[PDB]
């Protein structure tokens, strides 16, 4: 078919005034720019040996984006986008034993816009310690996708829930994972 | 051994 | 909770590779939510509106003559050029392979099981996995997740075989990727446990 694929998707979303910039090869993030510390991130810290952005351009593309969002708004008889809710699935990293280390991976596909609410819960209680997220990825029908992780020994006694918000939700989405 | 990624540049909408 | 309406612009600017970079395609993209209204394709040459919302920006932007060369310059200093920058660590990754087999619930012989071939932590995405009962290739049977995206540069996937497994028998997982030069494979006895 072909080989590969590199993209460059940004947005702009009114009127919550967030953007992103990010590469993207073969549906995998190469990196960002942090619209906050206006830094290059990389995906894998191993790909910052081997190259660079300047950050800054990202952020001039984003002014362009801005500008031309407050056209196309006027343009479209200020016609919002219709949300799409976000499909999640839990899974873990690696087949799950009990006291090896593992990672729960909360992929969240299929939304729009982009601005979810993300929570680990243990045992219903909300867990940061080792957490981390990707930005919003693009897929080919125009939604997004996004994935959050969360570090753990395995146990009997414990359960875990990835606890979505998103505005086409009614009530927010757990889903449910425990040690079989 | 150490290359920029270039990025593309959107126009400005009439 | 916030219920204000949303408004999104979004743009893709993409580069399409086919056999190696002999035949490159540059497409720029703009939506409207989730509506594509306008994009140039490097097959064409000029940009086209795809919707109606499109067509003033098509009409000014194909009347600016340095903007297109530009744009139609852009499979050799935007494509190629990143292309180029990002394949040491991209089109040349190769990340093994991590295989587990284990059954899916515990239960005694001669009553029906789900035995897990779990292949992980592995990239690029193609896989070839088979399931063997002592030597011949079981392929009725076999209920696969099909290749799952992780999110950080592996894949994996979990290739269940149904079986009904009795007192002397083995069976094999059998792994295939292009990291690997011989396959990988890994064996499970039907044994009290």
């Amino acid at each position: 078919k072909e080989e590969h694929v590199i993209i460059q998707a940004e947005f702009y979303l009114n009127p919550d005034q967030s953007g992103e910039f990010m590469f993207d090869f073969d549906g995998d993030e190469i990196f960002h720019v942090d619209m906050a510390k206006k830094e290059t991130v990389w995906r894998l810290e191993e790909f910052g040996r081997f190259a660079s952005f300047e950050a800054q351009g990202a952020l001039a593309n984003i002014a362009v984006d801005k500008a031309n969002l407050e056209i196309m708004t006027k343009r479209s008889n200020y016609t919002p986008i219709t949300n799409v809710p976000p499909e999640v699935t839990v899974l873990t990293n690696s087949p799950v034993e009990l006291r090896e280390p593992n990672v729960l991976i909360c992929f969240i596909d299929k939304f729009t816009p982009p601005v979810v609410n993300v929570t680990w819960l243990r045992n219903g209680k909300p867990v940061t310690t080792g957490v981390s997220e990707t930005v919003f990825l693009p897929r080919e029908d125009h939604l997004f996708r996004k994935f959050h992780y969360l570090p753990f020994l395995p146990s009997t006694e414990d359960v875990y829930d990835c606890r979505v918000e998103h505005w086409g939700l009614d009530e927010p989405l757990l889903k449910h994972w425990e040690f079989d | 051994s150490k290359g920029l990624f270039r990025a593309a540049v959107p126009s400005g909408a009439s | 909770g916030d219920t204000r309406p949303r408004f999104l612009e979004q743009v893709k600017h993409e580069c399409h590779f086919f056999n190696g970079t002999e035949r490159v395609r540059f497409l720029d993209r703009y939506f409207y939510h989730q509506e594509e209204y306008v994009r140039f394709d490097s097959d064409v040459g000029e940009y086209r509106a795809v919707t109606e919302l499109g067509r003033p920006d098509a009409e000014y932007w194909n009347s600016q003559k340095d903007l297109l060369e530009q744009k139609r310059a852009a499979v050799d200093t935007y494509c190629r050029h990143n292309y180029g920058v990002g394949e040491s660590f991209t089109v040349q990754r190769r990340v093994y392979p991590e295989v587990t087999v284990y059954p899916a619930k515990t239960q005694p012989l001669q009553h029906h099981n789900l035995l897990v071939c779990s292949v992980n932590g592995f990239y690029p995405g193609s896989i070839e996995v088979r399931w063997f009962r002592n030597g011949q290739e079981e392929k009725t049977g076999v209920v696969s997740t099909g290749l799952i995206q992780n999110g950080d540069w592996t894949f994996q996937t979990l290739v269940m075989l149904e079986t009904v497994p009795r007192s002397g028998e083995v069976y094999t997982c059998q792994v295939e990727h292009p990291s690997l030069t011989s396959p990988l494979t890994v064996e499970w006895r039907a044994s009290s446990a």
